[PDB]
């Protein structure tokens, strides 16, 4: 499932801005 | 329907009309050292970032709990970040609404840059929606509403806000919205070009470097509705760029239990054509606001914080922070010497 794959996923962490 | 202009409409702009002229007199006078570290106790960190960390804090001669914000202008200045932070600040001490976490006072020593801010004890939306897995349609129209119409707000003072995601935004006591973390927020008529977000909330004109404007928040809107409603975004991946590649592709997918008013709204949100994006078309926020998904939102209601929230965060009485994560803490600092002080001069 979508919602597996993204728990799997290493991004369910707080995310990071970018300004590069 | 979005297109009427009738009585209804003459109330905001009267609204907005009043709230820039408040706006403005602060924005070319910022308020400026209106207190000194020594007056806060520091009892806890809240959150961190790149150059910083909020902690909660004590107000001595009131007792009143704040949530201080503490930037080291070192690390500001290397990852040129100097102007940025000076929008963050001239831009929150003018800013007055009812989603708006205000900042209560602001000042700098020899190493720091300190934003004192209202303490929020509800915690970050982050933490609620990855624990409970998604909201309701409902439960993220509630919220959903409240950024609308913080945007529209922010939008009318020709501001950008530029980081909306679930991280940014905070659950006051009786269970509304609080945006904070206007780091990339900017004051800004027609056009912009910084890279600058978050990478699973970056409109495409961005990610393609085309110069850009508020259809970005519009955008990112889109995101977090998506986001709220399914228990995770609609681009992911492992690395940003593949995340850019779902972006740009123009392919969004929808869970089957979205209804089918809310997979219309998203659709129009997430629009990668400009000429398209709701929100950024002849009647403006109005097409946003006269969806058939918000059809149940009584919008002034929402303004007066007369509907009743989907939760209430747990209180144990003031000072507690059993709804924010637990960070590793740091003594603060203060170096002898005045540290980049000609760059953080007007702060
Ligand atoms: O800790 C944070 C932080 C730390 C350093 C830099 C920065 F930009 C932000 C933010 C990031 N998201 C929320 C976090 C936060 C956590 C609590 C409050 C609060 O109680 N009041 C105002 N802003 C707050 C902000």
């Amino acid at each position: 499932t979508t919602y597996a794959d993204f728990i799997a996923s290493g991004r369910t962490g707080r995310r990071n801005a970018i300004h590069d | 329907a979005a297109a009427k202009k009738g009585s209804e409409q003459e109330s905001v702009k009267e609204f907005l009309a009043k709230a820039k002229e408040d706006f403005l007199k602060k924005w070319e006078s910022p308020a400026q050292n209106t207190a000194h570290l020594d007056q806060f106790e520091r009892i806890k960190t809240l959150g961190t970032g790149s150059f910083g960390r909020v902690m909660l804090v004590k107000h001595k001669e009131t007792g009143n709990h704040y949530a201080m914000k503490i930037l080291d202008k070192q690390k500001v200045v290397k990852l040129k970040q100097i102007e940025h932070t000076l929008n963050e600040k001239r831009i929150l001490q003018a800013v007055n609404f009812p989603f708006l976490v205000k900042l209560e006072f602001s000042f700098k020593d020899n190493s720091n840059l300190y934003m004192v801010m209202e303490y929020v004890p509800g915690g970050e939306m982050f933490s609620h929606l990855r624990r409970i897995g998604r909201f309701s349609e409902p439960h993220a129209r509630f919220y959903a509403a409240q950024i609308v119409l913080t945007f529209e707000y922010l939008h009318s003072l020709d501001l950008i806000y530029r980081d909306l995601k679930p991280e940014n935004l905070l659950i006051d006591q009786q269970g509304y919205i609080q945006v904070t973390d206007f780091g990339f927020a900017k004051r800004v008529k027609g056009r912009t070009w910084t890279l600058c977000g978050t990478p699973e909330y970056l409109a495409p004109e961005i990610i393609l470097s085309k110069g850009y404007n508020k259809a970005v928040d519009w955008w990112a809107l889109g995101v977090l509705i998506y986001e709220m409603a399914a228990g995770y975004p609609p681009f992911f991946a492992d690395q940003p760029i593949q995340i850019y590649e779902k972006i740009v592709s123009g392919k969004v997918r929808f869970p089957s239990h979205f209804s089918s008013d809310l997979k219309d709204l998203l659709r129009n949100l997430l629009q990668v054509d400009l000429t398209k994006r709701f929100g950024n078309l002849k009647n403006g926020v109005n097409d946003i606001k006269n969806h058939k998904w918000f059809a149940t939102t009584d919008w002034i209601a929402i303004y007066q914080r007369k509907v009743e929230a989907p939760f209430i965060p747990k209180f144990k009485g003031p000072g507690d922070t059993s709804n924010f994560d637990d960070y590793e803490e740091e003594e603060i600092r203060v170096s002898i010497n005045e540290k980049c002080g000609k760059e953080f001069s007007e702060f």
